[PDB]
């Protein structure tokens, strides 16, 4: 009985933290599909321009 | 003298010839059955691009 | 990928991810001391 009940949870969160990892993924998407996809605003093209440097 | 826009726009406004000397379009020929295509840039990814045959 | 699809995957994976919370805290609070 322990043994049925506990693979059941185990398994069940399994597909839950499937399902989680995706929900956000799919929701944050729609600026990159929509348009192209480049960097957004003022202050993160600092950023974008010191590791460019340090990676080559 | 320089590059004026309006002299310009008086040029798109009335229109009689191709006999300029500036580049507008340019289309390349490509193979018979071509599917995906892009025309990206250097800074991005320019979207005035169509199509035919 | 038109953005219609995109929205219909957002709400789908929202209500697949939001009903298997609820069986899963009645399984466990029907059947488990706390």
């Amino acid at each position: 009985r322990s043994c049925v009940l506990s693979v059941f949870q185990t398994i069940l969160k399994l597909v839950i933290f499937v399902a989680i990892f995706g929900a956000a993924i799919s929701s944050r998407l729609f600026a990159v599909i929509k348009f192209e996809s480049i960097i957004h605003e003022f202050d993160p093209w600092f950023n974008y321009r010191a590791t460019k440097y340090l990676v080559n | 003298k320089g590059f004026s826009r309006l002299e310009l726009m008086k040029q798109i406004q009335t229109q009689n010839m191709r006999q300029t000397h500036f580049v507008t379009v340019l289309d390349m020929l490509l193979p018979e059955g071509a599917t995906d295509h892009y025309f990206t840039d250097l800074v991005g990814l320019v979207s005035t691009s169509h199509a035919e045959r | 990928i038109s953005d219609e699809q995109l929205n219909s995957l957002a709400i789908t994976f929202g209500i697949v991810m939001m009903t298997l919370i609820v069986i899963y805290h009645a399984v466990d609070s029907t059947m488990s001391p706390k």
